[PDB]
């Protein structure tokens, strides 16, 4: 799980 | 007709009529419609629903408690028998949805392939998804949405309806998308803004130096010339002439119907 | 008892003492408890858990994933036989929940008539949902919230405990409401503001043209008068006595506890 | 081995080398691996799916439609032996997600005791969480991710990958979590930022008066000092030798490798 | 599948 | 249900 959050 | 090697286990329930192929798999508790294809060594874990005319590809991984080719959400949808297509080698995870088009929207909601739809993921009627995208946990595309090759959309992210979300783009979790992505921009915040080009993303898929630096340039004349879109389109297919990476502008625009994220 | 009309798909399992209706369709899977009541023409897809002590009226349209009188998510809940009610017509989609009620919270959940709760909307313990709403997808009531008639709550939306949600409301899509919404108003953010009074719903739902400025004039003397709300009161209770629309104001603060969102 | 005193529907399907403990309870439609051991008087409601090599303690209730054990959305990931440990008395509601860890993270995703893991929360690859943790609805853990004794996750909220949520945090609902949070603070917002300690928590789990104060002297050290984090741990190390609590403080600088929230 | 975002 | 918000 990668949320992609920057 | 059930190709004989497939396996349907003797839980499931596939109604006559549906097409399961070579090496397919459909695990307990699933329920095929009649009108479903499902192509050679796709697997159904359990739980899954699957209905409406519905054609699933190969080598596909969907798992339980989702949801495809199901009636949408649209409150003008009557019944009418529109469809699904997926293509192949997609992860569709724990309570995707997946439904079906609109007559209104064009009758067809469409997935690529080798794409990785996490948890949750909502991918509304008439909606089009390209090759090797992310949608990530509770990422939600309303209607008619078009999602393109590579892009990425972050946890809790949703997209309204109509837009497009360009080529290589990254939307960040927890963002409101409310007008047209670009390709190859990063945007983030609700309502969505853009952040620069996605470089890590292009570096990663092979893009030259002479590439990324033509689709930055093509970004500064979009965003930071404080030129108008009409002014800068011909600007942008010049350079396009050069770098034709920067050709995706081009065919962006020509889409693009709810304006640019900004 | 079930009705000699009724269809029990043979995989659901119905519990001794659950009725149900008329031309009702159990679908696969599907888990009905005993002291469920299951009305005319109700449809469960498949994989739907109904149970507690519930009453479902006719034509509900409940899909797949869909957890329907389930015990509360209230800390303080130790199994007392507490109730949800949910009218007719309604679709209830996929994954949506909707909790039983709670003894120190009035011991109801209740859902109205003709609403669509898309998937994985949530209605928690001591809910009251009126008739013709929306929560749009992963749209979240905290306990003992009220949304009143047609109002709407956009996509990932949470509604803060005890907060009420007037009637024809527009709750934007990716917001958090942390006080209460008075009726006819649009409101946005986190945590979510008013912005201005819902004209394309009053329109599209008949509101004459006197009562729509009706409404926005009581829209001022709440927001931009610069008066307290107790100073307003009697000033749209006079208005009131011309334009009967705007009654549902002075309706909506006798029932306000959290203050007004500004 | 499945215990003679538990209950295994008729429909669940327990495969062979699966242990089910004392008392315990597999309801309608669950699957049940063969490397997974539920403890003695956990209860699967139905529609449950428990896979990989899963351990679950006593006394656990899991809800229709959660995933327990599932291959993780690690990209890396490759179908190899990592491992799900549940500890005791966990409410784990509808739809909640608990993936197995990656070789690369340590092999392990872990819960621990007296947990309440609200509808749709999801538990990535290689998490910790300690005991007495509350997530809401929909709050989302990426791989990697900490969550310490007591704290709470708000609604919809995101954690990013990797990041900390010190014990006795409240995170708020609608929130994004991009760095670690330190003990008995309060974070909020996306990016979520602290907003002073978590007294009213602090005082409902009995810290004492005196604890309170140097918490919150401990929090002016590193948020309101204007001073280096690398200046205040020995301060905050020299606090802890009269108060105890603030050694929860040392412990997580540490463990922290994503920068504090500020 | 309306949002409803403004 | 209790969102936690603030």
């Amino acid at each position: 799980t990668n949320l992609y959050m920057l | 007709m059930i190709d004989k090697s497939a396996f349907v286990h003797p839980t499931a329930i596939v109604e006559e009529g549906a097409s399961i192929g070579a090496n397919a798999h459909i695990g307990p508790f699933c329920i095929v419609g009649p009108h479903v294809e499902i192509g050679e060594g796709t697997v159904l874990k359990s739980h899954v629903v699957v209905n409406g005319h519905t054609k699933i590809g190969r080598d596909n991984e969907i798992y339980q408690f989702a949801s495809i080719g199901e009636v949408n959400q649209d409150l003008k949808y009557a019944g009418e028998p529109t469809r699904v297509e997926i293509g192949d080698r997609n992860r569709i995870r724990e309570s995707v949805t997946i439904h079906r088009g609109t007559v209104q929207g064009g009758g067809l909601t469409k997935v690529g392939s080798d794409n990785l739809l996490m948890i949750n993921a909502h991918i509304a009627h008439d909606c089009t998804v390209g090759n090797r995208c992310i949608l990530a946990n509770n990422a939600t595309l309303a209607g008619h949405v078009s999602v393109d090759d590579f892009a990425i959309i972050g946890g809790m992210t949703a997209v309204h309806q109509f837009c497009i979300i360009g080529a290589h783009v990254m939307v960040g979790g927890c963002s409101g998308v409310a007008q047209d992505v670009p390709p190859y921009v990063i945007a983030q915040g609700n309502h969505a803004t853009p952040f620069g080009v996605n470089i890590e993303g292009l570096k990663r898929r092979g893009f030259s130096r002479e590439a990324i630096t033509a689709i930055r340039n093509a970004y500064k004349l979009i965003y930071r010339s404080g030129k108008t879109l009409d002014e800068v389109k011909p600007e942008i297919a010049e350079l396009a002439e050069t770098y034709p990476e920067v050709k995706a502008f081009t065919d962006f625009f020509a889409r693009s119907t709810r304006g640019l994220i900004r």
